């Protein structure tokens, strides 16, 4: 006696943990390649040192790949009313930290390679940030497991 | 007010009311609030009710030169759509001196827990036209403040009651849709055109 | 910023005015008056078929006019100074109006889809009239947002392709190639339009 | 008694509708009304930089 | 039979049909005389050869026209729904294809205008030019008339 | 028969086809005043004959009176929404439809008569695409027209 | 009998009446004075005759109090919902047309008698412009009469 | 019976009366005093005379608590929805009206008081525009005392 | 049988993927298009190297297309309720994600580009930061496909 | 009778009477001590009596919390409908009057202060001014009051 | 009895309580926070001697945990719908009335700070008007608790 | 028994407690650090000990996840609306009340650490703030710990 309307929730939880940390990855990668991109007509030997930021809105995003993937591989088609919530309440928890981590990985890689090009001892500073910083996409992909998998 | 009609079985299962209840036949019309409610003579001869069912045959004796009945046929049932069992008046059956005629029910309809109300319950062309028919009838009937439920019921009481009264019907949220993307365009345009401007010089 | 704040809060709004809404249906058990079926059975399939094409043919053409004036602003700015450019970055306008083509080739194919029905029970009506709807809906919104698309990126990249040629005759030949791969996004959405479509009978 | 349903009318929606919509264009209407001469530039600039 | 409300969405088939492209009309117009005057003031000898891009705004207009009255011949009582929404689908084809070819043609004419005032070479190709946006006017009312004559 | 609250739409039609109308003329009479009045500090002598932009705008409004009159006109109670429909479309058709034309009216008038004043030829060419903005607004009034004797 | 709720429709027909027009009224006085003040540090002597535009926008405001009496004055309790709805039609075409008349006036009054201190010419076709701005104002009175009283 | 909800339009009217006119006399009132300040600056003799436009703003405030008293007054539980909606009809009559007002009274008493710290001539044009914008609230005024008083 | 409306969120899918995707590949081939452009003058010589950021967007519309065309193929007029959600489950997570990458390709090859205009050395490592771009949006094809294919 | 969601009106009564008369009170002093502090670095002497329109905004509190106290006071759960709708009458009765007070005290002061700051002569106009905005509170307090106890 | 869903009333009165006071002491802190980091450049020893506008920020966000911890204490599961109702009031009024509070202690202490650091006199001032800023959130907590305890 | 979407708040609280709090942290993240790549430049020696808004930053994210976790834990498939609208009110108040923190401590750090680059001795008051403002955070724990309990 499971509602057929229940599982569309599973489905949005999978779509929101894609699209929300894609979206969140994409600004992280684009405010960063802008910041580089800026950089490397001064400093060009930071351009690998200078990266960093780009891998780490990549780890923005195979965080969303790994919750949505795995929401659907929890998914059916006659998923019950409590499951397809759970998968709902995992997408949104990880696809918006991911867009809020994202956002931050994006602005600090740019305002960062752009103060290491004027002056390199700040590149420890950088580092330490943006790990901070994707320290919050990790709590998300922490919650969105635990709900996806009770 | 009135009390509301009861077939019971152990206890009340079926409920019916109105303020006005009232028939015609060949445009003859006719008033049945007084002789259905309240009144214990009401012969409900042939009413049956099952949990899947139920079929409320009220009868009166002299009406339009016949033993008049109306049966008004009622159902309900699982739809895997939502869990509930959702409850319909499938049709109305009035029996006439050595005749019937069926009457369609367009949308007396809901969850089978809840009631069902709507104003003019009729098969007026006025008066909203639930009950239909694709021959051309004889009988008109009226049910001003109908109310129904014929699905786990509790008691006296009704249960809290659906109604014919939303919000939007078929024809406005067409006519929604249709002027949203009207006004769509509109905004569009008008936001274009206001940012026209003109020059403040002109050359040589 | 006064027409974009009134956007901005008239869609605030709106979306403000759907979420409590929701939690309070929600809350009050309303899932059975608030379901979705309903509407989208008793909103007619002609309505969605009919805003398909007319989308299907209308967004085409504004992405090719849309398009093509920001192109033509920078042919005509440029010509100014560069008389050679009329003639030949008018490639940029030719692109740009390939779409409303593909704009009038997806809407009249489906405008052959479209029959009438002589049913008004949604049971009468069926599975495969309603899909025949929505399919057609779905078809025309896709044609007439791809190539809304498509015309806003040519028209874009042939703005700065003449501007380029302003400066340089050599140069204009070889950036023509971003433009076809603008144009290709067109003809996907065609693609697509057409595989929707594929299918569809209504009756 | 007998829990009788609120008496919601037949034409329920389209009045509704006709008075949420009236009245969403009327509000709409009168805010704008009000941003416009709310915004009205007061013109005197011949008197502006004499002041400030 | 037919439900009663049928014959608005005809109505508003016609009524966009009119607005839109008058819209597209007007602002078109608009856009083109000002470059006209503009060109004006300082090359008066070019004012009849100038005009033609507020023609063009005039052919958009009477696109518009020829389909909305079109539609308005097919207003009858007994509308069937079906032909009210392919009304309907004619109105909105015919509309907004005209409102986007007016701003093409008023944008390209005052880029055009301009651009002749001080290079005469230019005026074959704007022309040429408006041309084409104009042909997408031509292409929206073509559609309107298939639906319309369904 | 007749639903009760037909009357609304033929209202409607009255409302929008006065202040549509109305709407445009203002915005035409508007824009062509503040050009009048700056006009004239510099040429005294052209300040009769550049009011005619004015003058159109004007017959915006008395194109949105005509309908409007002739929809009143019609107004009865037992008006089917049929005939409510078409009488709304009237409306929209002539309001709107004025709408567009006055903001055409408005920006061309400005534009044509602060030109005229640098330079005395323009008049012509401002007349004429005054006439081609005007034709919009007539055309509103032939689609309402139509419309609502329909 | 006839729908309690039909009373709605008319006081909102008073109501949008008055407001509009007033609206309209107070735009038209506000910028009118603007201008005024703007224009008597230099000219006191026009002080008499820059107030017109001022007793133009009252105009609109006594457009508005007079169909805002005829509605309240018609409304009974058991007024029919043609009625109510046609008394609202009233009330939006006086108003709003009122409000669009009203934003005619205070445009062209504030730049017209800007432009009068400069060039005492002006003044007579800054009268002409304010007389075409309020036949609209008029045209909307003559609209919501003829709907009151049908 | 008439439904409980009923006097729900004529508890808003009595505070609507009041709220609106209070936003119109507030900003009137704050306009006018930065006028003052700026002009007593220079010319603090005449501040005593200048400060009429705020008396005249708080006359739009004793507008509307006349009539937002006198509906308190009118209000009843048994209330017809009728007069219900009579009493909604008169509180925004006058409090929109006086919003109106408030704005013109506001705009004119800024610019009037600051062109008058430089020509004081100018006090009579000044006065004679704040009573054309005051009779805006007091028309507010005679239409909501006619509709709640109906 | 499955529901007579199951079949509309399934089309819904395949128009979305396609929709969104072109929606990315638009942004990114025009923000690229116009940074090649703008490089093109200044150093010739790089066209054909600074091409691949097109090449990429046009990878992202082609992870659109596979997607909407599988669920084209997968769709028909009486599929399941639940393989409708699905479907357009797979449509967002590719279209939204593609939209997502296309925005991360324009940004990053326009800066990219601008750079390398000026500074070789950065051509490498733009080629790095557009490849982690894309990559956005292939996680958002392999979460589509898995969706789609359950 | 008496529904049990009767009393939600009240309540909400309540909150507004005091949260729409802090907001004011907060504006109003906000705007004068910036003020304040502004004019304390030129003229220090003046801070003791300067400080009066903060306490003006503290008067439109002290209504608000007057009010709110009352309607407290009033509440119960057998509240009638009725009763409920007058609580909530003069909470926004006396909430928005005070806000629109909180306005105008506050740019008032603003105002004022900087000017007394440059002229001694203002203090006593600048009261008067004050007066009259807080007047405006007054009467909101006044028709909560009768609201509440009718 | 009661509907099951009353306590979402009071829930939401305990977010309310707790998170617009957050948002009020948030505002306050970070509006303070600016004005001392300004300040400090050049009259560092008024460091520690003027955190004071942060401190009542933090009596701001006491008074939001306050209320929200009474609420949830007396949160029991089937709570009377009136209480709940009430309850909300609670919540709502002291969480406005912080927020209120916030905006008026930030306002105040980012100008206030700087004048002081320009002028030592002010302090007084300073502490003066931030007191009455701060009985704006003690007000709110006042009604607050009056409507938790009904 | 229970209504079967209970759940839905209850996981819509679970997400909200790391979704909300994460955006404050992130905003906080992102703000501190920009200020950190921009004091560098001058004062390269104070990076590390400057890092300690962003530390204090994370430290709303933890809180977030603890309240997270705990509703997960509560969660189960039968709970009853009250439990549910417990879970929710828990999650948004931590959530919201981070976000509010998140804003102070952003805001904060950045001026703190651009102001320390000038006065190194601004740190302690720096510090003392930013304690101020991580206790918003941590009030929004207490109530949500209190509320997820009950």
């Amino acid at each position: 006696n499971n509602p057929e309307y229940s599982s569309f929730f599973g489905v949005m939880g999978a779509s929101s943990a894609m699209v929300f940390s894609a979206m969140g990855a994409a600004y992280g990668t684009a405010k960063s390649g802008t910041g580089i991109a800026a950089m490397s007509v001064m400093r060009p030997e930071l351009i690998m040192k200078s990266i960093i930021p780009v891998v780490m809105a990549g780890i923005i995003a195979i965080y969303g790949l790994v919750v949505a993937v795995l929401i659907a591989n929890s998914l059916t088609d006659g998923i019950t009313l409590y499951r397809s919530f759970l998968q709902l309440g995992a997408g949104l928890s990880v696809g918006l930290s991911g867009l809020a981590a994202g956002f931050a990985i994006g602005i600090v890689g740019d305002a960062g390679v752009r103060g290491t090009a004027q002056q390199p001892r700040l590149f420890v500073g950088m580092i330490l940030i943006l790990i901070f910083a994707e320290v919050l996409g990790l709590y998300g992909l922490i919650v969105a497991l635990i709900l996806s998998t009770k | 007010i009135h009390p509301p009609v009861s077939y019971n079985d152990t206890a009340p299962r079926i409920l019916f009311w109105a303020q006005n209840f009232s028939v015609a036949y060949k445009d003859e019309w006719k008033d049945l609030t007084s002789l259905t409610f309240g009144v214990e003579n009401l012969n409900l001869t042939g009413s049956f009710w099952n949990d899947s069912f139920a079929m409320l045959s009220l009868t009166y004796e002299p009406l339009f030169g016949a033993t008049v009945t109306f049966k008004f046929i009622l159902a309900s049932r699982f739809y895997p759509v939502s869990a509930r069992y959702w409850f319909t008046m499938e049709r109305l059956e009035i029996h006439s001196n050595g005749s019937v005629a069926h009457f369609n029910v367009s949308q007396v309809t809901g969850p089978s827990i809840y009631s069902f109300h709507c104003e003019y319950v009729s098969s007026l062309s006025k008066k909203g036209s639930l009950l239909v028919t694709n021959v051309p009838s004889l009988w008109q009937m009226t049910l001003h403040n109908f109310q129904i439920q014929a699905f786990n019921v509790t008691g006296e009481q009704f249960s809290y009651a659906s109604d014919c009264a939303g919000f939007f019907s078929p024809g406005i949220w067409m006519g929604l849709l249709t002027t949203l993307f009207m006004l769509f365009i509109f905004t569009y345009g008008l936001h274009m055109i206001l940012s026209l401007k003109t020059m403040d010089r002109f050359d040589d | 910023t006064g027409l974009e704040l009134l956007y901005l809060g008239i869609f605030v709004a709106f979306w403000a005015c759907m979420i409590v809404v929701g939690i309070c249906y929600t809350i009050f058990d309303l899932g059975f008056r608030f379901d979705v079926a309903w509407f989208l059975t008793e909103t007619s399939p002609f309505m969605w078929s009919n805003l398909g094409i007319g989308l299907a043919i209308s967004l085409s053409v504004v992405g090719a006019a849309w398009g093509i004036y920001i192109t033509g602003s920078s042919i005509i700015g440029g010509g100014v100074k560069a008389p050679r450019i009329k003639t030949k970055n008018l490639v940029s306008i030719i692109f740009c109006e390939a779409v409303a083509i593909y704009g009038i080739i997806m809407a009249i194919v489906i405008s052959n889809m479209a029959e009438p029905f002589s049913a008004t029970d949604p049971k009468a009506i069926g599975h495969r009239n309603y899909h025949a709807g929505y399919s057609m809906f779905g078809a025309g919104l896709t044609v007439g947002l791809s190539n809304l698309f498509c015309g806003v990126c040519v028209g874009i990249v042939g703005s700065g392709a003449a501007l380029a040629d302003a400066q340089n005759p050599s140069l204009f030949v070889k950036i023509l190639i971003v433009e076809i791969f603008g144009s290709a996004i067109g003809l996907f959405g065609v693609i697509v339009a057409i595989l929707q479509t594929s299918r569809v009978k209504m009756g | 008694p007998y829990n009788l349903a609120y008496k919601y009318n037949l034409e329920y929606s389209v009045v509704f509708n006709l008075v949420l919509w009236i009245m969403t264009g009327l509000a709409l209407a009168v805010i704008i009304t009000s941003y416009n001469i709310w915004n009205m530039d007061p013109g005197y600039d011949s008197i502006i930089y004499r002041m400030t």
